[PDB]
């Protein structure tokens, strides 16, 4: 892809199934 | 081949997946007519009678 | 449904929640 930026995506999951 | 021979080389596809298609087209999930395909192949072969 | 086919559907929550 030309333009791609760098950045996080977030995950609603990764901190709940810790939980 | 559905709608795909009007815009470019026909494609082919089973026919119920093409109405299948043409469920969604109108806002219905196709579950509805795997569903019901006897019945709707009923109704539209008596409509065609 | 008449052609229905037997076949896995993945879950990508299963092997996470396990971890
Ligand atoms: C969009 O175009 C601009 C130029 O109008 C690009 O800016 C240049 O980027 C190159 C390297 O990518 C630099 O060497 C130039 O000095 C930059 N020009 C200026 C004056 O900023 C820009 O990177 C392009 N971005 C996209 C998304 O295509
Ligand atoms: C996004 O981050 C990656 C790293 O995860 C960058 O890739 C690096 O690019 C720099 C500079 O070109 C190099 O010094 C590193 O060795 C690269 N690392 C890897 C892992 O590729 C990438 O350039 C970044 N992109 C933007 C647009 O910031
Ligand atoms: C939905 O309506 C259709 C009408 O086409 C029903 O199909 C008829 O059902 C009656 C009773 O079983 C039969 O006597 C007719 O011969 C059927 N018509 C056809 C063309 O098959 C269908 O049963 C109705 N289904 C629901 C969910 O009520
Ligand atoms: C599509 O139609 C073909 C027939 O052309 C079906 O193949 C037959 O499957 C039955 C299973 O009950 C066999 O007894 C026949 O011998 C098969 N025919 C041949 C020559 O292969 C096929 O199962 C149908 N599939 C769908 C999705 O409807
Ligand atoms: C998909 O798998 C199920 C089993 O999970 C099959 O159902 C079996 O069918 C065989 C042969 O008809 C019987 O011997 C078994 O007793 C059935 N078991 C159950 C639990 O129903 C089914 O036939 C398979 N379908 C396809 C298309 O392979």
């Amino acid at each position: 892809v030309i333009g791609i930026v760098n950045n996080t995506v977030y995950d609603p999951l990764q901190p709940e199934l810790d939980s | 081949s559905g709608w795909t021979f009007g815009a470019g080389a026909a494609l082919q596809i089973p026919f119920a997946m093409q109405m299948a298609y043409r469920f969604n087209g109108i806002g219905v999930t196709q579950n509805v007519l795997y569903e019901n395909q006897k019945l709707i192949a009923n109704q539209f072969n008596s409509a065609i009678g």
